């Protein structure tokens, strides 16, 4: 029940950078005193959580350099004043309150690029896969920026039956672009129901749309 | 600062009752609350309950009440965490929490959290082929080793080119869940044409409990 | 009825842990004693230990103490123990008991029981396989018709012949685990040779801890 | 600490018999207010354990009082004046006050039979499981009394080496001789190289011990 709306919902942005991020609450935040209230932390790969605010400016002991947020109750907000590789991740706040208490839904926290269409490759399914009576192919899309392109398929030309899923990198390492697997899916049978195989694109990096096929028989 | 303990995993058939066990550090263990949240994927964390193992006692959340039981072995503080009637929806990530004498006025620093997965799955070893799988021609100057993993069950899997030897240009996509609930992967490697064209090619495949190892030699 | 409930069995790798818990029936669940005991397999009855609701702990045979714990939850009115550094031989029928009356003079009382099994195994369909029509050549007057299992894995294992419409004069023969760390069963029909309805002979079969089904008749 | 024992280990009781079973403890159980506690339970193949007598010999209510026990402080018995089919089961016997630690290792019950020999049948495998790497070949040795019976195989006239296995009834359901099934298993390379393939069997009601045989392929 007790509110928290964070925001932006996601973020993108370059190495040194200043970027904020705010929390809004129905109410004040305290077990008690009138007096304990709200804090942030950062989770990344698994780890647990790795707690920044304390308790509204206070900043957690041995942390990083000012993340440190304003003001109270219905309202809070952070503040970083520079970008280091380190920080991208999931930031959440919470808000010092009597329990039961409640997370408010996370936000992503990234690094911004240059906008860069990915490499684009499609190929048959191989024919031990084919005889194995379900069968599938993979439109694959390496290394691009942003992760917001966007992927169709036609077989015959005419598009899929929606027998299809996908899968996308984490942000790259270094590049900060990502990867994108879709698949299509078919028994052996509707793959002899069309001919040519084909997955079509659109993407920031994309001037234009984008095509690539096989066709079985070859 | 110094960590709580929390083991790995484990994978369940619907409706049963499964638990999560988690231990003191370099640290005394009965002075301070515990909390219990659940991390669930795709979505925001939850608390499900404060425990305190010196009295054997909670506060609880309204949305439960009912399914969970948690206390910790007085003799060790061995925090156990007990779920019953689980759904697939209960698929998720269990993390440990201490509270700290002051700080818990904000909250506190956990052990490492600990995946647990219901299904009425399985175990399977992965199904696995080439698939880029090779340029039969194009504008060649680099292309992609690829290969596949399907009706696998459960994840994860590990994975290496020419056992690892190739490392550079190598990727790896997330899980899917296939509609049987099994799983699929990928892996991919963007080559030099040149290279390609001339040394041979492995997608290198491993997991436990499945115990098998596959090596698809590509082209 | 004076009953505890019990549920479902329980499998695992060495080195685990496990959980086994029980509910009481409509009673004043806190004034119970409750022993936890077990059934070895091959082996004599086993006394583990001795719990008192709102007590918790109260007796413990030395041997398992630190490896066990115990404990039960008022709110549920149920006991629980759980048995850490899981083992082979650890393999029994866990049973939680119940004592109350003259008890003293000797009364322990039961719950259905528990299995718990350790393996460094995983899942795996049956090696199912037919028993031949053998001496078809040379009979006078009398056979018997066979089916078999080898490598399954985990047991039980469902069993019929004639797909169940007709079952008479037969023999289950108890399944045991093989060297493989997996099963082996078979079953056994008593036939007139002149039986031409050999025919209907259908053995089928069942392995829901794999989730499978299978079926073979043999002339 | 208590250590004790129960006798006789086993035994096949005829029909209507007057029988028993003696607990002979080293520890002298005068127990807790210097009054003896000590306790007999049954138990059935996949059922729960079951209270019989307690104190010594009080018996627990709906207990065919057929069941009767009594004894000195090392040296106690259990007592049956009659057999009916579901009195065959295992007979158990412990201690208690606050130190419940204790087990007899348990006596089986069976029933006393007439002698019978066994109807005994063997197979060669199919090539599905040469083909499969591993060969089975097992005897089947069905509906004899006593519980004894000794089983053998033979490979081109000689005797078995490394591997078997058994599996027997619980006597009967019904007749109460017993059926077992056993096997040797090799690896399909040792049959392979075997041509002749025999199992040989001895048993109380027998005039003499008893071969099955057949040859690869035929």
């Amino acid at each position: 029940e007790i509110v928290m709306t964070q925001t932006p919902l996601s973020l993108s942005v370059t190495p040194g950078e200043p970027a904020s991020l705010s929390c809004r609450s129905s109410a004040s935040l305290l077990h008690g005193n009138g007096n304990t209230y709200l804090h942030w932390y950062l989770r990344k790969a698994g780890q647990s959580p790795q707690l920044l605010i304390f308790g509204g400016s206070k900043r957690v002991p041995g942390i990083s350099d000012r993340f440190i947020g304003s003001g109270a109750g219905t309202n809070f907000t952070l503040k970083i004043s520079s970008v280091e590789a380190d920080d991208v991740g999931f930031y959440y706040c919470a808000q010092g309150v009597a329990f039961p208490w409640t997370f408010g839904q996370g936000t992503k926290v990234e690094i911004k690029r240059a906008v860069a269409a990915p490499s684009v490759f499609i190929f048959p399914p191989s024919e031990d896969q084919v005889k194995s009576g379900t069968v599938s192919v993979v439109c694959l899309l390496n290394n691009f920026y942003p992760r917001e392109a966007s992927v169709k398929w036609k077989v015959d030309g005419v598009l899929k039956t929606g027998n299809s899923q996908e899968s996308v990198t984490e942000q790259d390492s270094k590049d900060n672009t990502y990867s994108l697997s879709s698949t299509l899916t078919l028994s052996n049978t509707d793959y002899q129901s069309h001919n040519v195989y084909a997955c079509e694109v659109t993407h920031q990096g994309l001037s234009s749309p984008v095509t690539k096929s096989f066709n079985r028989g070859e | 600062q110094d960590l709580l303990l929390q083991s790995g995993a484990e994978v369940r058939e619907p409706g049963a009752s499964v638990t999560v066990s988690c231990q003191a550090s370099n640290y005394t263990f009965p002075d301070y609350y515990i909390h219990w949240v659940r991390l669930v994927p795709g979505q925001g964390l939850e608390w499900l309950g404060e425990m305190k193992p010196k009295v054997g006692v909670t506060n609880v959340s309204k949305k439960i009440r009912d399914r969970l039981f948690m206390t910790a072995d007085t003799s060790t503080d061995t925090a156990y965490m007990v779920l019953s009637a689980l759904t697939p929806g209960d698929t998720a990530i269990y993390y440990c929490t201490r509270l700290e004498p002051d700080f818990l006025s904000g909250w506190a620093h956990w052990g490492k959290g600990v995946l647990v997965t219901v299904s009425p799955a399985s175990t399977k070893g992965p199904s696995v082929f080439p698939l880029a799988p090779s340029s039969r021609s194009t504008s060649e100057s680099t292309a992609a080793l690829g290969c596949l993993v399907k009706d696998y069950f459960p994840e994860p899997v590990t994975v290496s080119w020419n056992s690892g030897s190739l490392t550079s240009g190598v990727h790896t996509f997330p899980a899917v869940l296939q509609s049987s609930g099994l799983y699929s992967l990928s892996s991919v490697v963007t080559v030099p044409s040149s290279s390609l064209g001339t040394q041979t090619y492995v997608c290198n495949v491993n997991h436990k409990p499945s115990n098998t190892k596959v090596d698809k030699r590509v082209e």
